[PDB]
RNA sequence: UGAUGGAGGUAGAGCACUGUUUGGACUAGGGGCCCAUCGGGUUACCGAAUUCAGAUAAACUCCGAAUGCCAUUCAUUUAU
RNA sequence: GCGGUCGCCUCCUAAAAGGUAACGGAGGCGCCCAAAGGUUCCCUCAGAAUGGUUGGAAAUCAUUCGAAGAGUGUAAAGGCA
RNA sequence: UGUGGUGGCGAUAGCGAGAAGGAUACACCUGUUCCCAUGCCGAACACAGAAGUUAAGCUUCUUAGCGCCGAUUGUAGUGAAGGGUUUCCCUUUGUGAGAGUAGGACGUCGCCACGC
């Protein structure tokens, strides 16, 4: 892709210069994207889960899981075994291409351009971004009729805020 | 008018064999309910967690490091 | 990849009102436009020409 | 009839105890304290009386330490009910004191008000007392 | 609810075995490859009607 | 992200296999050890802890690539060095592994050359 | 009787767990009353996260005694 | 006499082998499961902190700490990572 | 002597913190057509590989901060023998714990292989 060759050519050695790694094996990388859609309303209607799986299968290349319940609470009106959410793991080359799509397409479909929200800090290279909405090219008005969103959990091998910021920054992520 | 005073019966646990006995085949050694002592050489566990004596010999008790103990038989 | 359980997606090229960067993949289809050997030999019909170049984080 | 120091039960009844002997358990917080020299139960209300006879010589507060608290319960039958059936109703909250748990402690006040306060405290408890400082202390930080 | 039940050798026709079922979970008649004493052979046993 | 190093789980599965029966007085163990490049084998009693016969993957005589190719060769050489000492009823260690290659070749080549299972 | 071996949770300690509980420090933010009608949150319990010293228990245990108890091709004495 | 109780199972009383009464102190039982059984593989929990769209202290997520603070069809002991 | 595999002995073997190494070896590491796999996912599992590195693991060495093992004392309790009030305490003879430690402790022993 674009980004692997960016690693092999330009992204790595400047980050090596900023911190003086005695081995190239200490280049921090990008592993995962976890995508989640908690619903809550699908307990009332089993037809709510009919569409989110379709949307996530269109945005990703995978059918997501159908997540369990882990609890039994009537104050949140849940038994065990309740189908609530949907996980998408992402590895390999679809990682980089989905981040390419996030750079080129998603972020210029945001109302009220102010920048990517910084404060996902967490110390240990774990930036998550809530997504509220039609921010994707594989989506119709006449198909999507709900106000569902998305979830991004990118987990790295970095150890600071700063190295994680520069991993996300040399690859994109236009923060505020 | 009390709502108490009702009992189980004494089911008579505890070791029924010393160290250094001369023990025939199959006789019980230490009757449990719950694994308090694991078996060792030539000793098996019954359905109700008792202990046997397969080979004829001498009962001796040991350790398993720090926590729990063993029973084993050594023949002549 | 476990079989029979995945949607369809292909090397779908991008086109754009600013220069049409011909690089990436996608899933949607349509009319055969850029079956071009240096790039994805498939549909380029990711053609919402919202640029990520006319917006003043990339633009200034 | 109001109990100064109730508990949270876990159990309505307990056995009637059997107290022999203790020792040690020196003055820790304050500077002037009693020592029980005997062995009895001590009920709730005696500690109220000890509080009030402590404080009504104390002026503008001072320092009051209570180091003994009721835990256990009594029962009793009615009047005229034969021997026979189950235990009586739980009434009161009592805790035994052996030879030498320090009853209370005082500090911040010179000795004379302190010894008056401890004489007033000792004449409302059924146990003989003494008066102790941090007398022989190698641990004083 | 739960009724005592006896099995049936499907060849020599003797009431061999006995077990228990819960007849709202399992309204049918069971089929297990049990043993036969009279024949010394594995035989598909079924519920006595 | 922590990545648990793979010998830990291999040794956990060993300890959850070895605790049934070693029984190695006259019917000793076999032993099977992966790497990223080679294969090792030992035949041990208890509680002397002595390997009576052994053979590497590619430290004595090779055949080809570090494959099932080698595994058949090692399963040859172990039993060929073994039955000279008179061993018949050896017991497998599964290691902490499963059976999709590089181990069952050793198993089958241990079967044909004189070792009973 | 003497020697040797183990079975075990009694007396006392009884803090580590589960119950009952005494005073200090700390805030993380509950702080009802705030200054309020834009940042300082003033007092109080500082309760839970803690963290100090200090008690305690038939159905509490990190530990744990004398004695009896079961056995020994063991030794002495005695008569079952 | 009126009341209460009559068989079985756990714990304390029970004096550290076993046994041991009182109209002493406490809780259950007269079932359930065709897999909640047998074998063979694989796996490790409750919580706590920190961010994350509807999201609320507490649904679904991600990271770290964590010998158990969980679970074990059913009451209690004894067990079981 | 190193390095790897594999055993017992109560963590005196541990935890935490600090340093060095890549001969051979182990592992990370490049992939997935093949045997296989994912309740989705080459992360694992399984199969192919020799581009790169001691960065982590692994191995050696330092530390008594944490956890562990801890003598001799005394004291509480107690068999036997007694004595006063019998709620309870005291005296002879035998036996003695727990807390508190001075101290020990950053392993010991076994087999095989490959280099040295
Ligand atoms: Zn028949």
């Amino acid at each position: 892709n674009r980004l692997k060759e960016k690693y092999i050519k330009e992204v790595t050695p400047s980050l090596v210069e900023k911190f003086n790694y005695s081995s190239v094996m200490q280049t921090p990388k990008v592993d995962k994207i976890v995508i989640n859609m908690g619903v809550g309303d699908a307990v009332s209607n089993a037809k709510n889960l009919d569409k989110a799986v379709e949307e996530l299968a269109l945005i990703t290349g995978q059918k997501p899981l159908i997540t369990k319940a882990k609890k039994s609470i009537a104050g949140f009106r849940l038994r065990e075994g309740m189908p609530i959410g949907a996980k998408v793991t992402l590895r390999g080359e679809r990682m980089y291409e989905f981040l390419d799509k996030l750079v080129t397409v998603s972020l210029p479909r945001v109302r009220d351009f102010h920048g990517v929200s910084k404060k996902a800090f967490d110390g240990r290279g774990n930036y998550t971004l809530g997504i509220k909405e039609l921010i994707f090219p594989e989506v119709d008005y006449d198909l999507v009729d709900k106000v569902r969103g998305m979830d991004i959990v990118i987990v790295t091998t970095a150890n600071t805020d700063e190295e994680s910021r520069e991993l996300l920054a040399q690859l994109g992520m236009p923060f505020q | 008018s009390t709502s108490n005073g009702r009992d189980s019966e004494s089911k008579r646990l505890g070791a029924k064999s010393a160290d250094g006995q001369t023990v025939t085949g199959g006789s019980i050694l230490y009757r449990q309910r719950g694994t308090k002592i694991y078996p060792g050489v030539n000793v098996g566990i019954g359905g109700d967690d008792t202990l046997f004596a397969k080979v004829d010999g001498v009962v001796r008790f040991e350790r398993k490091g720090r926590d729990k103990k063993q029973v084993s038989v050594y023949p002549v | 990849m476990k079989q029979d359980i995945h949607p369809n997606y292909q090397p779908v090229v991008f086109m754009d009102s600013t220069t049409g960067f011909k690089f990436l993949s996608g899933s949607t289809k349509g009319s055969s436009e850029t079956v071009e050997w240096e790039d994805g030999n498939t549909y380029p019909l990711l053609r919402v020409e919202v640029t990520s170049d006319s917006h003043p984080f990339y633009t200034g | 009839m109001l109990v100064p120091k109730r508990v949270k039960h876990r159990r309505e009844f307990r056995g009637k105890m059997r107290g022999e002997a203790k020792g040690g358990k020196e003055v820790a917080f304050g500077e002037w304290g009693l020592q029980a020299t005997e062995s009895h139960w001590i009920t709730n209300r005696q500690i109220e009386a000890a509080r009030i006879a402590m404080t009504r010589y104390m002026k503008r507060g001072g320092k009051v330490w209570i180091k003994i608290f009721p835990h256990k319960s009594y029962t009793s039958k009615a009047i005229g009910v034969r021997m026979g059936k189950g235990k009586g109703a739980p009434e009161g909250w009592v805790s035994p004191v052996k030879r030498g748990k320090i009853m209370f402690e005082i500090a911040g006040v010179p000795e004379e008000v302190a010894r008056e306060a401890l004489r007033l405290a000792s004449h409302k408890l059924p146990v003989k007392t003494k008066i102790v400082k941090r007398e022989e202390m190698g641990g004083e930080s | 609810m739960r009724v005592n039940i006896t099995l049936e050798c499907t060849s020599c026709k003797e009431r061999n075995y006995l077990t228990n079922k819960n007849k709202r979970n399992n309204p049918d008649r069971l089929e297990k490859q049990k043993y036969c004493p009279r024949e010394r052979k594995v035989t598909l046993h079924r519920e006595t009607k | 992200i922590t990545k648990p190093d793979k010998n830990k789980t291999r040794q956990k599965r060993h300890r959850r296999v070895r605790n049934k029966i070693s029984g190695t007085a006259e019917c000793p163990r076999l032993n099977i050890f992966r790497s990223n490049k080679n294969i090792y084998a030992q035949v041990i009693d208890d509680v002397a802890g002595v390997t009576l016969a052994s053979a590497s993957a590619l430290d004595k005589e090779i055949s080809g690539g570090t494959k099932t190719e080698t595994a058949a060769a090692v399963g040859k050489l172990v039993a060929e060095r073994a039955a000279e000492k008179g061993i018949k009823k050896v017991v497998f260690d599964r290691g902490g592994y499963l059976y999709h290659g590089r181990v069952q070749a050793l198993a089958e080549a241990a079967r044909e050359n004189g070792l009973e299972f």
